This record gives structure tokens, sequence and C-alpha cells, in this order.
């Protein structure tokens, strides 16, 4: 539930970037969502060790979905904070938090 | 007199022996738990 | 002659170094029956050409000035041999004088004699800071000879052989605790002999950790200087389809193919994944074997290396060392990649320099092999029980006691066991030789070679402990100086193709840009914007992290822990907003460190509300709370400088350390074929920890012999007489057959790679910031055009281009060195 | 300062003075190294001689420093003798030596019997061509300042890290059934276990995981607390047994996680750093080669 | 328009959407676990099993 509603905080903010010129609210959106992947892979955690209190036990379909679903945002939320945060400098003149 | 040398150590003997050898005695080592049987039966030797 | 006399000494060398233990007869018959008439031959060409030189020309060039010495210690000791000079000890210590002879092809090449010619007075010069390290490791040997002096006397039957009980051994220890091998355990026998892992006794630890640091630190740093002296002598003196699209589509299908050689099982033969991939093997090949006519059709040295690896996935689709030549896949990308041939050239091109400094080093490696024949050849056997000194005594059984407990025996047979790395032969000494180098396993080899006792017998425990010298020049010749004036080379050589400081400034006064800062309207809410950048608060704030941090160490095993946490997270939720507040979320979320503040507020909340829902009915979210103290690098500039400094150019060069991830590939793949069905027994080295069955295993192992961790001992359990793993497949009876002898050929090999990749990677990084390294913090630099950016974005809240003339002012706050 | 009433011994301060007191306190150093350390308070004959000899070397260095001491002032004066640089190590170990020489004859421990070793220094005083040399490491560490303020907060992160992931997991292991001695094979050193968990189970027929067991190094590597948790990180940032800490942490509480712990403080801790002083010392030495080449 | 209309930030925001759908589903479909003991085999997931 929490997970779901990291995604869901973290749309707004991807939308809400692309008019008046709000290029860095692009920045907090992309973490809501890593949190969101983070949050994922703890549910994993939770039911993967109820399945080893509970015979055999095989994960066939939304496991997948899951672990797929989880790694896509975390990369994902990782990738766009490292493309909106602007460039390590690279040079004695430049410098994070630049002017344009 | 029997003198034993017992463990691995870096220190003299030769005062040891002599003891030993003087007094109509015998000189035996003893480095680990192995030799201990078989030097410790042994002055039955000596004193036969 | 010039050839002639080199022939000889060829001769010579190639009849010394074929001394082996248990030759046959007529190869001693050989051995000297080809040395008193070379020894003869020696003595001719100090005769015709000493008089072809007149009479006093043979002194005056220091070159042919110890020649006349090789004569004399040769007669002297052939006549010495025929006397009651026994004591094979004694009659060794001038066969080892012997050896001095092959200084005449040294003697013949031009910059083989003109490298010594400044790194003889190397040492010369630094005979004062050599004399520094022998007394400090003096006065700490005087030191450890005090606090565990006679006090590792624990009634265990254990033997301790590096401790501190007179003057050559604890030497010989903090000599070792210098070179870093197994300085740990010492420690543990210093904590142990003093109460244990309590209040008194971890204390001396301290004495360790001094030791270490402030030991290499000082060692370092003279090899070091000395090196780059000795380099400048070398240096100075002798200068006075062609589309984008199908590249990167089949850029990205050669990592599909070779990540396809990842994940396999060497194990299972044809496991229920493994056809999968052998499906995928023709897919990935018939992908490529069109593309080798959309590129030879318009067309008729790189690409028959393609068309190779085609051939040989094709003709896969004994025999089987074929699969381990399908390890060159990720080889080909050399080809469309551009940046990375570049580093692959630059490094065969960086080869060449280190060519000259190889093979004085080889050849000291050689000698001193042969040295160690001499001395330590038939003495490295033993008994399983160190009673029987003899291997007609060690037959039978005896007792081992567990614990060193007289009533609780087992029985054992006793075998006669030779050691792994012996000096038998010079192959078999430089073989163990270059174990010690990279200083693994070289206590164990010291301690054995010292309790060496004749030529067929066991050890005798502190026998002769001046044998430690051999190993105590080898180390510091080898490891500690050609070690460091071949890392003085490549970093001298990587200098040059590297006034200054003006066309820095220059550069920097054109394409610098303004600063914004965020400054904002509304004295109502430009309130809490004054009292948000106020040092003041920074500071509590900085105080704050700090204490959190002490309240984090406090936690210990066997509840206010929790209340503390979630009062700081409150604390530091609410500077976030206050902040936020004061930025309106347009300046806050404009510094990259803000953006790293809200992280870790959003990951404390989460923490928080998990724990106590957790108690109301995650190992990973209580890492957001230790993460806080990362932000106190906001304040360290010159800290945060260095790290972007280095992290700059460590991000500028990635196509050198493509060549490190593409050397631990091609050698894991290479581990998991040769030697991935050895069994999994504790109590050896190939483990449930440490194996090769799958490929994050086989990166984990490569990655611990990069580190220089007992590697020599994975060498040694990969050698043909290692069981093979239950699930194999295997002729029944045919069972100890798994490993193979190439294991000498596959690490010797990686660790020499492994250390020169890593090597060139240190030297990059640190020429591509030889800027920032050799300033002059005051003369001069851009820390002052730093000053101006800031002061000026001060007058200039929004860039806006650049600001008005008055507030001319300016130049009133600056610096001299600039205003 | 006072007039030449008391330099009765300035005299003889100008002659050769080094070439007796180098060979006095080359004879302590000796008579320092060939001491032998017996346990629990034996001795023998040599090491009762050494210590009647410890008197001639107390004797000689005291009225040396007297014959400094009233030669230059009171004590200072202008801060002649004691802020002199090299004179006031030498009077604090003459001001040891004689403290706990007559110590060791009023209560009839070895805590500054200990502070013995540091007369081995005063050779570098003797010669000042060592006094040069030795000057300029103290030159050339302060550039190593913020390396090292990167390293104690690199420790510190790791540690508490360390504290938070592992406090009190490797505290079991399996004994045998029944007994209280750790099981192990013939080369393996003994290993944390798990019960119910991911870590190992051990197979040793008869053999059971329970806790109550101190540790893995006799009870010294282990993230228990802040102490241990700082000691084992600094052994592992030295590239040490690393590769023990981490086995023993996968046997405790699970094989696929814990890796990210080592090799990631491997890369940061020992390759970044160690590269980082690389550099920072060679770019000092290069600096101070140039600035000498321009003389 | 740098990092909000380039490309490089669009196929990035189309990789997340299509974790936002796979778990929008995930919270929902029970299809990754299976329970034998040894016909009563099982189905878990989140809400019910
Ligand atoms: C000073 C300047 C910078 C210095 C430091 C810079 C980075 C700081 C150090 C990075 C932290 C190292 C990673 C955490 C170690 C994880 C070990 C572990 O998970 O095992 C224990 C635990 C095992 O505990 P457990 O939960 O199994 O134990 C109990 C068992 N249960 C709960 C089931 C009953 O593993 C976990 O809790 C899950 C961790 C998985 C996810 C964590 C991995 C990502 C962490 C951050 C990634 C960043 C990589 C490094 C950053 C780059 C820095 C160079
Ligand atoms: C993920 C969130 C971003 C990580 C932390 C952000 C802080 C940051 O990277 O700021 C840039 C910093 C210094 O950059 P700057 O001051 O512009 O230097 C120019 C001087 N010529 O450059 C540096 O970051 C220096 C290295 C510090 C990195 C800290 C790691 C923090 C993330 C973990
Ligand atoms: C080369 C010719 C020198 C060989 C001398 C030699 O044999 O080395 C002996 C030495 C170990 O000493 P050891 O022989 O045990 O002492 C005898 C007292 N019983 O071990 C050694 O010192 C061998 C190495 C000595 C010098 C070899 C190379 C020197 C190069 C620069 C120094
Ligand atoms: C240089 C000058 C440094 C010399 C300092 C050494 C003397 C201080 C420690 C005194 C000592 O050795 O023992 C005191 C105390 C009792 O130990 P003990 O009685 O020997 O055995 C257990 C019974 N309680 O000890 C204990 O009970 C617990 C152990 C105390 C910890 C010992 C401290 C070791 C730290 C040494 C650091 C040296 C590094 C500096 C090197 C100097 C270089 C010039
Ligand atoms: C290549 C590297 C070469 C290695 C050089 C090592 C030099 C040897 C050191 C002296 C030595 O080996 O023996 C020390 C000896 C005292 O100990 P000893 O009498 O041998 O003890 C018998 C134990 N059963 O004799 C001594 O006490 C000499 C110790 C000298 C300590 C004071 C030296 C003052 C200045 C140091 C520079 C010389
Ligand atoms: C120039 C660079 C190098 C300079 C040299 C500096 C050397 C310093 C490195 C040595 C530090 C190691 C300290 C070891 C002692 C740690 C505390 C300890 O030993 O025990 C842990 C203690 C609780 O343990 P316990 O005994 O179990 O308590 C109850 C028992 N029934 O729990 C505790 O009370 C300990 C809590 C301490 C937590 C501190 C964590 C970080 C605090 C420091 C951050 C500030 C940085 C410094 C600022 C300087 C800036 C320039
Ligand atoms: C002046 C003379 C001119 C000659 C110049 C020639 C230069 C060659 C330099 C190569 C370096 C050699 C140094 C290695 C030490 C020798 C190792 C050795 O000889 O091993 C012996 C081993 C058998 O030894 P044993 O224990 O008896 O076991 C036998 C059972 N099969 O038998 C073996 O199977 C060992 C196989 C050896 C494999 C060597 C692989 C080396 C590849 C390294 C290339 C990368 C180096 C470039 C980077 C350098 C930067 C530091
Ligand atoms: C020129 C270079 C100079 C060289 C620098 C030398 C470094 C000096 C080392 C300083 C060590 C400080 C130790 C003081 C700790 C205080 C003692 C204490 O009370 O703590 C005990 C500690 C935990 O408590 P404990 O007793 O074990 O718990 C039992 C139940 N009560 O039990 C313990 O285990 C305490 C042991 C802590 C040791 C931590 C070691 C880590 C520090 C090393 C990192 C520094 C790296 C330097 C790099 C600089 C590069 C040039
Ligand atoms: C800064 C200076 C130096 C920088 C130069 C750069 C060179 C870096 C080289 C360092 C490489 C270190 C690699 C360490 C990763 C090893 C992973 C590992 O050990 O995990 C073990 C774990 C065991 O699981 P398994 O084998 O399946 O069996 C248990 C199943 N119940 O396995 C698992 O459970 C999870 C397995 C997935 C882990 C994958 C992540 C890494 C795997 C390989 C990474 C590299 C790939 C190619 C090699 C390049 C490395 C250089
Ligand atoms: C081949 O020389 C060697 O025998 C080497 C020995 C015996 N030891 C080790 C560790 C080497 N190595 O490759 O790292 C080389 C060595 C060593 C010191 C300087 C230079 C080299 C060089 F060989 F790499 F040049
Ligand atoms: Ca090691």
């Amino acid at each position: 539930v929490f997970s779901l509603g990291f995604l869901i905080m973290g749309t707004i903010c991807a939308l809400m970037a692309f008019r008046k010129k709000r290029d860095y609210l692009l920045r907090p959106a992309s973490m809501f969502y890593v949190f969101a992947g983070l949050c994922l892979f703890v549910s994993l955690e939770v039911m993967r060790q109820s399945v080893k209190r509970m015979i055999e036990y095989y994960y066939s379909w939304s496991f997948a979905c899951a672990c797929a679903a989880f790694v896509l945002l975390f990369l994902g939320g990782i990738s766009l904070l490292l493309f909106s945060l602007p460039r390590m400098p690279q040079n004695p003149w430049e410098s994070c938090m630049d002017a344009e | 007199v029997f003198t034993f040398s017992v463990g691995q150590h870096n220190y003299d003997r030769g005062p040891i022996q002599w003891m030993a050898c003087e007094n109509k005695g015998y000189y035996y080592e003893i480095p680990s738990i192995g030799a201990i049987r078989i030097n410790t039966q042994e002055y039955l030797d000596v004193l036969g | 002659f010039y050839w002639l006399v080199i022939l000889i000494v060829a001769l010579n060398t190639l009849s010394i170094a074929s001394e082996h233990h248990n030759q046959p007869l007529w190869l001693t018959h050989l051995q000297d029956i080809a040395n008193r008439v070379l020894l003869s031959l020696f003595t001719i060409e100090m005769l015709l050409k000493m008089y072809g030189l007149g009479l006093r020309q043979y002194f005056m060039s220091i070159f042919n000035r110890f020649d006349c010495f090789v004569v004399c210690s040769g007669i002297l000791e052939l006549l010495l041999v025929e006397s009651g000079a026994m004591t094979p000890l004694g009659i060794s210590v001038l066969r080892c004088i012997r050896l001095l002879r092959l200084f005449k092809i040294t003697k013949y090449w031009t910059s083989l004699s003109n490298l010594v010619a400044s790194l003889l007075n190397s040492i010369r010069s630094i005979a004062s800071l050599l004399l520094l390290l022998f007394l400090f490791i003096i006065i700490f040997a005087l030191l450890g000879m005090q606090l565990f002096g006679g006090r590792y006397d624990f009634e265990d039957t254990e033997v301790r052989r590096s401790n501190f009980d007179n003057f050559p051994q604890a030497l010989i220890s903090v000599f070792q605790v210098l070179t870093g091998e197994d300085w740990n355990s010492v420690m543990y026998n210093g904590i142990m002999a003093y109460g244990g892992p309590s209040y008194p006794g971890v204390l001396v630890c301290i004495y360790f950790i001094i030791l270490f640091v402030c030991g290499n630190y000082i060692l370092l740093n003279v090899f070091l200087a000395i090196a780059v002296d000795n380099l400048a002598e070398a240096e100075s003196l002798t200068s006075a389809v062609n589309a984008t699209w199908f590249t990167n589509f089949i850029l990205l299908f050669i990592l599909l193919s070779s990540a396809a050689l990842a994940a396999e099982d060497p194990i299972r033969a044809e496991s229920v994944r493994n056809q999968i991939l052998g499906y995928f093997d023709i897919a990935f090949t018939s992908v490529f074997t069109v593309e080798i006519v959309l590129k030879m059709t318009t067309y008729g040295y790189f690409n028959i290396l393609d068309l190779l690896v085609v051939a040989v996935s094709l003709i896969s689709m004994v025999v089987k060392i074929l699969r381990v030549l399908r390890v060159l896949r990720p080889l080909r990308a050399i080809n469309r990649a551009k940046g990375l041939k570049h580093v692959v050239q630059c490094v065969f091109v960086a080869i060449r320099t280190i060519g000259n400094i190889v093979l004085v080093t080889t050849l000291l490696q050689f000698m001193f092999a042969c040295i160690g024949v001499q001395l330590f050849k038939g003495k490295f056997f033993s008994c399983n029980d160190l009673s029987k000194m003899t291997e007609e005594e060690c037959r039978g059984y005896y007792y081992v006691y567990k614990d060193g407990d007289p009533t609780q025996m087992e029985l054992r047979p006793r075998q006669w066991i030779h050691n792994d790395f012996h000096f038998d032969n010079v192959l078999s000494a430089m073989m163990s030789l270059f174990t010690v180098s990279t200083f693994e396993g070289w206590p164990q080899l010291l301690y054995r070679a010292i309790d060496s006792n004749e030529e067929d017998m066991g050890p005798v425990y502190n026998n002769r402990v001046e044998m430690a010298i051999f190993f105590i020049i080898y180390i510091i010749l080898i490891a500690f100086f050609m070690m460091n004036i071949f890392v003085g080379f490549v970093i001298v050589t990587f200098q040059e193709q590297g006034d200054k400081n003006q066309r820095q400034c220059v550069q920097y006064a054109l394409k610098a840009r303004p600063l914004r800062c965020y400054i904002p309207k509304n004295p109502y809410q430009y309130q809490v914007w004054y009292v948000v950048t106020s040092s003041y608060f920074e500071y509590l704030m900085f105080a704050l992290i700090m204490l959190n941090t002490i309240c984090l160490g406090m936690q210990h095993y066997h509840h206010i822990s929790d209340i503390l946490n979630v009062a700081f997270t409150i604390i530091f939720t609410l500077e976030m907003i206050l902040k936020l507040l004061a930025f309106k979320a347009r300046g806050y979320f404009g510094d990259p460190w803000n953006v790293f503040d809200f992280l870790i507020v959003i990951g404390s909340i989460i923490d928080v509300i998990l724990s106590e829902i957790d108690t109301f009915l995650s190992a990973f979210f209580r890492l957001f709370r230790v993460m806080r103290l990362i932000k106190l690098l906001s304040r360290a500039e010159g800290v945060r400088t260095l790290l972007w400094t280095f992290i700059k150019s460590f991000q500028a060069l990635p196509y050198v350390a493509l060549l490190i991830v593409m050397l631990f590939f091609i050698y894991a793949v290479i581990g998991m074929q040769m030697f991935g069905k050895i069994a999994l027994v504790d109590g050896t080295q190939i483990n449930r920890n440490n194996n090769f069955q799958t490929f994050p295993q086989a990166v984990l192992l490569l990655f611990r012999c990069a580190t220089g961790e007992a590697w020599q001992e994975i060498l040694l359990a990969c050698s043909y007489g290692k069981l093979c793993d239950p699930e194999s497949d295997y002729a029944p009876g045919e069972e100890y057959t798994c490993g193979t002898n190439f294991a000498y050929y596959y690490f010797i090999s990686f660790y020499m790679l492994c250390a020169f990749l890593i090597i060139n990677l240190f030297v990059a990084v640190i020429m591509d910031n030889f800027d920032y390294l050799t300033r002059d913090w005051s003369i001069l630099g851009p820390h002052h055009l730093d000053e101006f950016k800031a002061i000026w974005a001060e007058y200039d809240p929004e860039a806006k281009g650049r600001i008005k003339h008055l507030d001319v002012t300016l130049l009133r706050r600056i610096q001299p060195p600039l205003g | 300062q006072n007039p030449l009433r008391k330099a009765c011994i300035s005299i003889v301060e100008w002659k050769p003075f080094e070439t007796i007191i180098l060979l006095t306190i080359f004879a302590n150093c000796v008579a320092l190294a060939v001491y032998l350390p017996m346990p629990e308070d034996d001795n023998n004959s040599l090491n009762l001689g050494l210590e009647k000899l410890e008197y001639f070397f107390l004797t000689v260095f005291s009225i040396e420093a007297a014959m400094k001491i009233i030669a230059y002032g009171f004590l200072f004066h202008q801060d002649a003798y004691l802020r002199s640089g090299w004179n006031v190590l030498d009077f604090i170990i003459v001001f040891l030596g004689v403290f706990t020489a007559i110590l060791e004859q009023v209560n009839v421990v070895k805590a500054l019997r200990a502070f013995r070793v540091l007369r081995p220094l005063r050779l570098v005083s003797g010669v000042p061509s060592l006094q040069v040399v030795l000057n300029s490491i103290f030159k050339a560490m302060l550039p190593l300042f913020h390396i090292a303020l990167l390293v104690l907060f690199m420790v510190i992160i790791y540690a508490i890290i360390g504290l938070e992931l592992f406090k009190g997991k490797m505290h079991k292991t399996c004994y045998y059934i029944g007994t209280d001695i750790v099981a192990t094979v013939e080369n393996e050193k003994p290993s944390p276990c798990a019960r119910t968990g991911s870590g190992r189970p051990c197979t040793i027929n008869g053999s059971e995981c329970r806790g109550g067991w101190p540790g893995p190094n006799h009870g010294i590597t282990h993230f228990d607390n802040f102490g241990f948790s700082m000691l084992t990180v600094y052994q592992c940032i030295t590239m040490e047994g690393w590769t023990d800490v981490l086995y023993w942490v996968n046997d405790a509480i699970g094989n696929e996680w814990p890796w990210i712990y080592f090799v990631t403080l491997i890369l940061l801790g020992s390759f970044f750093i160690l590269n980082l002083v690389l550099g920072v010392l060679s770019g000092e030495f290069t600096k101070e080669r140039e600035k000498a080449k321009s003389r | 328009m740098s990092p909000t209309e380039a490309p490089k930030v669009r196929v990035t925001l189309f990789c997340i959407l299509v974790g936002i759908v796979l778990a929008m589903t995930a919270v929902v479909s029970d299809h990754w676990a299976v329970l034998s003991p040894h016909c009563e085999a099982a189905h878990f997931g989140l809400w019910r099993i």
C-alpha cells in the first residue's frame, strides 16, 4: 500500500514537471519512485519468508511481475535522478547548481 | 641423577647434560606429548 | 670475442642453473668438468686482453675491476674444497660466490649499465632515510620485547613462531607486521597474552595499529622518493552498415553473446538451463554470420579475429580445449568501441617502456633462486610427526592429541611429506620466491627455512636463525625497491605526455558562468530565509548530526534507542520543511545536497513508521539514519574538493576500468571451465564460500586473489589431485581426477596481469590530476577565482548576466593575491 | 644570564663530545638488545648485570644533562635548553630514567620500564643529517590531513553500518552434542553456524548448532559493539583477512547480501584510499623537486 | 527543456510506466506462490490466498 502510494505521489510530480518550465520538479518525483521500488522489495521479503514458514513452494507468475516492477522502478528512479542532476563539474570553473 | 629437558625452548642444555653425565645418571629430552611414554620408562635401562 | 665471451657465460649459466636435488651422477660430472675448464677460459680472457690494454688500464674501469675478484675467488675456492672445509653450508656459501660471474652479460648492455649510474647513488644519498627506517624497526622491536616478551606462554600445544622472545625474533616479527602479512594473528596472540577481549587486553592493539600505519607510511614515502629521484636521473640525464544503426545494434548483441557465457553450469553437463543457452548460441551466431558479408561484400587484421570467433562458434555450433577459445567473444568489442582500442594500444605502448626494468628484475629473481637452491635444496622434507627425522623412520602410525589433551588421542599414519613450495630446482625456487614477493605465505617459508637441518632430514626448531637474512634482503630488494622503481618508471613516464597557471586562469576567466542564489522577496518569508542561512543555525544542525552519530554508536549486544531515533527524525523533517518554506520549493531542489537531505528524510520517516507498524502487529531501511553524517561533507571544503577532484578523473577514464572488468570476465569463464567440478569440502580452499561453480563465485574468488589473499593456496587447491563433485560425470574408481596443473599458468599470469592493469588505473587517475596535486596553494590558483565567483553571485542573486557597476566597490573585498 | 660563576664545564663542552656520547648511547642500545625477557618474574645472570649497567648509563646522561642545563640558564632563561627542539626529548629521557630507577629502589611497576626504548632516539640527535631527514616526514604529512579525515570518517561510517547489520549474529556454532567442544575439521577454523536461517548448517555427525559462543577469533572479530566493530573494519581495510570476516558473516546470516558490504569497503576503503595517498605524496615529491630544480 | 523534453529522460519515463502497471497489478494478482503439503494446491498473494 505504501509503495503504491509513493507511485501515486510520484506520477503527480512527473507530470506537473512538464509545464511552466518546472524541470526541477523531476528531482523529487524520481526519488519517490525509488522508495516505491524499495518498498516493493521489502514487501517481497515478508511474503518470501512467509512462504518458508508454512510441503513444496514455487513462484510461478506474479513473482516475476514484482521482481520486474521493483528493479525497473528502482533503476529508473535512480537514472532519472542522475539525469535531472546536472553534471559532475569536470572543470575548475564548472559547479553543481550553476546558472543554466 | 637423571635429567629431563621438557618442551621446545631456546635455553642452554649443556649444564643439564653435565649434571646427567657426571653423577652416573642420564639425560632425556621430552619435546611433545608423544615422547613422554618412551622417555619416562627408559631410566630402567640405566638402573639395570 | 664480443659474442664468444657471452657464449661462455651463457654456457656457465645453463650449467649452474641445472643443479637440482638427486641429479644424475653424469650431471654432477658435467657440472665440474665444465667449471675448471671454463674458469681457465675466464683466465685467458684476463690475460690476453689484459696484455692488450697494456699495464695500468685494467684498474681504471670498475667494469673489469671485480673480474679479478672472480678469478681469485674461483681458484681460491678450488683449493679449499681439497681441504677440510666441510659442513656443506660452508662448501655451498662459496658456490653462491661462484654465481657472481653472470655480470658479464650485464657488462655489455648500454642501458643495463646506464640505469645503475644513479640507481646505486639512490641508496647512497638516501642512506640517512633508510637508517631512520632501521631505527624505527629497532625501537618497535625493543618495545615488543617489553610488551609481549616471554608472554606467549599459552598452555595449549599450538606453535606460535612469530613471538617477541628475543631480539632476532622480535626483529622478524616487527618486519613481518611491517610487510602486512598475517599481522592480525600476531595481534591476536598479543591480545590473548594479556587478559583477552576485555578492557585491559584489547589496548595492546594500539601497538600494532601504530606499527602498521605509521610504519607503512614512512617506508612507503622513502621508497617513493627514491624511485622518483632515480627515475628523474634516468629521464633527465638522457634528455640532456557503416551507420550508427548497424554498429550500435551489433555492439549491444556482443554483450548478450558474452553474458550467455557467464550464465552457465559447469557441473551439470547439459543442465535444464544449458540447452536454452545452446539454442541462444545459434541465434547469437547467425546474427553475426550475416554481418560478416555486409562488411566484406562491400569489401574483399581486426575482423579476422571476429571471423575466427564466429568460425569456432560454428564448428561447435581434445576438442574440449576449443571451448576455452570462445572467451574472446568480448574481445571483438575492441572493433566498434573506438575509445576502447585507444587504451588497448596505449597499454601496448606502455609495455614497451617497462621492458628495461623487467629483465634486470627477472635476472635478480633467477640469481636469488640459484642462491636458494644452494642453501635450502633437499631441506624442505618433513614427517607427519616431527620426532622422526628420516624417510625410513617416518613409517607406521602415531597418535595426535586433540586440544593437547593426553587422554584424547587418535591414530594417524605417518608419511614423509614434501613442502608445496620448495627450493629443489630453479623452477621451484623461482615459484617459491614469486609467492614470497607477493607477501603471501612468506612467514611459513621463513620458519621452514630456519628449521632446515640437512639434505634429506627433517626440521630442527630454530636451527639456523640467520637464514632470515636471505628472506629479508630479497624482500627489500624485490618487493620494496624494484617494485617501487617500477611504479616510479610508469609514473614518471606518464608525467610527460600528460605558462601553465596563466593558461588555466585565462581559460577560467572566459568560460566560467555566474551563480544563482535564490534570494527571495516578501520579508514575511524572508524572515525564515534569514534564520535559515545563519551560521548559528547550520552549526546547530552540524552539532545535532554529530549528536545523532554519537547516539548511533551507543548500541551494543546484550528502549531509549528508538525514541531518540524518532526525536531526531522529527528534528530533521521539521528542518527540511522549514528550509522548504524559506525557499518555496524552487531554491531548495536546486542544491544537490538538498536532494540528498530530502532523500534521507523520506527514508528516515519510512523507517520509523515501518518499525512502529512492526511493533503494532526490513533490515536495510535502518541504514538511512547512518547516511546522515555524509551530509557532514557540505562543510569540509578541502575534503569535498579532494573527493570531487578524484571522482572527476575516475569518471573521465572508464575505458581503463573496462580492461579490468574484461580481464575478470575472461579469467572467470576460463576458470569455471578448467576447475569448476572440484568438490566443496571444508578445511580446503575450494569450499562453500570460495569456489568456481557459478560466475559470481568465480568473480569473487578472482577479486580475493586480486587483493592478495592466500591465492597461493587456491593455486594448490586446483592441481590434478582433487576429488570431483558428486553431481558431475566420471567413470567409477576415476574420482580424484578433477583440477588440472594448468593452475600454475592460470594464477601466476592472472596476478601479474591484475597487478599491471590495476597499476595502470592508478597512474592515469593520478596524472590526469597532476594539476591539483602539484599546486602551490598560495601563489595563485582557481580557489581565488572561486572566491571571486562567490562574492560576485552575492551581489547578483539571480544571474541575469552581469551586474551594476558600484554594487566597483567589491574590489575592496578581495584578497591581495587577486584584488 | 648570570655571570660565569657556574660555567666550570663549558670548557670541554666544545671538545669532540659527539664521538663519545654516541658510543655510550650505542652501547646502551646494545645492552637493551641482548636483554632476555623471561616469563613470570624469572631472570638469569646476564639480565642481572645489565641492570647494574643501567646505573652507568643513567649517570653519564644525567651529569651531561646537568652540564648542559646549568651552562644555559637556570632551566631556560631565554627558552635556551628546554626549548631547543631536540634537547627536551633527551631531558624527558634522562628524567624518566632516574625517576623509575629510584622508584624501583623505593618499594624495596614495569609500565614506565617500557619508556627505556626511547633512548635509541638519541642517535637522531647525534647526527644532524638524520635530524633534517626526520623533519621532512612531518613536513610531508600535512598534505595527508584531508585524506586522514576521510579515512577516519569512512571507518566510522562502515563501523556503524556493520554495527547495525551484524550486531549479535556470530554467536552460534555447532558443538558436539552434550559437550562444550567446538566441532571442526582438520584445517577448518571455528566458524559461525545457523539454525532456522539461510546461514550454514554444519555437517559433523555428532554436532548441534547452539549459541553462547564468544565469537570467531576467540571473541575479537565481531560487530558486537562500536569498539570491536571499528577494530574489525580497520582490519578489513588493510586487506588482511577480510575474506575471513566476509565468510563468517556469510555463515552467520546468509550468502547473498553480505558481499555488498565487503566489496564496497575494499574498493573504497583500500584501493581508492591508497590511490589518494599515492597521488598526494608523489605530487608533493614532484613539487619539492621542482622548487629545487630552480636552485 | 534540457531535462524535460529530451529523449534520454523520456525513454526512462517510458521504462518507469512498465514498473508502474506491473506493480499496480502485482498488488492485485495473487499468482506468485504455491504450496503443496501432500491435491490442495494453493496460490498466495497480498490480500487473499
Ligand atoms: C565517507 C564518504 C563515503 C563513505 C561511504 C560511502 C557509502 C557508504 C557505505 C555503503 C553501504 C554498504 C552497503 C550496505 C551493506 C549491505 C550488507 C547487507 O545487506 O547484509 C546485511 C543484511 C542481512 O540482514 P538480515 O535481515 O538477513 O538479518 C536478519 C534476518 N531476518 C531479518 C530475515 C530475520 O542485509 C539486508 O538487510 C538487506 C540489504 C539489501 C539491500 C542493501 C544493498 C544496498 C545498500 C546501498 C547500496 C549502495 C552501494 C554502496 C554505495 C557506494 C559507496 C562506495
Ligand atoms: C587525523 C586523523 C586521525 C586522528 C586519530 C584519531 C583516532 C581516533 C580513533 C579511535 C576511536 C575508537 C574508539 C574506541 C572506543 C569506542 C567506545 C567503546 O570502546 O565501547 C563501545 C561503547 C559501549 O560498549 P560497552 O562497553 O558494551 O558498553 C556497555 C557494556 N556493558 O559505546 C560507546 O560509548 C562509544 C560511542 C562512540 C560513538 C562515536 C561515533 C562517532 C563519533 C565521532 C564523530 C565526530 C567526528 C570527530 C570530529 C573531528 C573533526 C576534525
Ligand atoms: C635476461 C633473461 C631474459 C628472459 C626474459 C623473459 C621474461 C619472462 C618473465 C616472466 C615472469 C616469470 C616470473 C614468474 C615466476 C616463475 C614461476 C614458475 O617458474 O613456476 C614453476 C611452475 C612449477 O613449479 P613447481 O612448484 O615445481 O610445480 C611443478 C608442478 N607442475 O611451473 C609453472 O607452470 C609456472 C608457469 C609460469 C607462468 C608465467 C606466466 C607469466 C605471465 C605474465 C604476463 C603479464 C606480465 C605483464 C605485467 C607486468 C607488470 C608487473
Ligand atoms: C603517521 C600515521 C600515524 C598512525 C596512526 C595511529 C592510529 C592510532 C590508533 C588509535 C587507537 C585508539 C584506541 C583507543 C580506544 C579506547 C579504549 C577503549 O576503552 O575501548 C575499548 C574497545 C571497546 O570496548 P571493549 O573493552 O572491547 O568492550 C568490552 C566490554 N566493555 O575495544 C577495542 O577494541 C578498542 C580498539 C579500537 C581500535 C580502532 C582502530 C581503528 C582506527 C584506525 C583508523 C585510522 C586510519 C589512519 C589513516 C591515516 C593515514 C595516514
Ligand atoms: C576503485 C578501484 C578498483 C575498481 C576497478 C573495477 C573492478 C571491480 C572488480 C570487483 C568485482 C567484485 C565482484 C564481486 C561480486 C561477487 C558476487 C558474490 O560473491 O555473491 C555470491 C552469491 C552466492 O550465490 P550463488 O552463487 O547463487 O549460491 C548461493 C545460492 N543459495 O551470489 C548472489 O547471491 C547474488 C549474485 C548476483 C551478484 C551480481 C553482482 C556482481 C556480480 C559480478 C559483477 C561483475 C560482472 C563481471 C565481472 C566484472 C568485475 C570486475
Ligand atoms: C618478472 O619479474 C618478476 O619475477 C616479478 C616478481 C618476482 N614478483 C612480482 C610480484 C612481479 N609482478 O609481476 O608483480 C614481478 C616484478 C617484481 C618487481 C618489479 C617488477 C616486476 C615485473 F616483473 F612485473 F616487472
Ligand atoms: Ca595477506
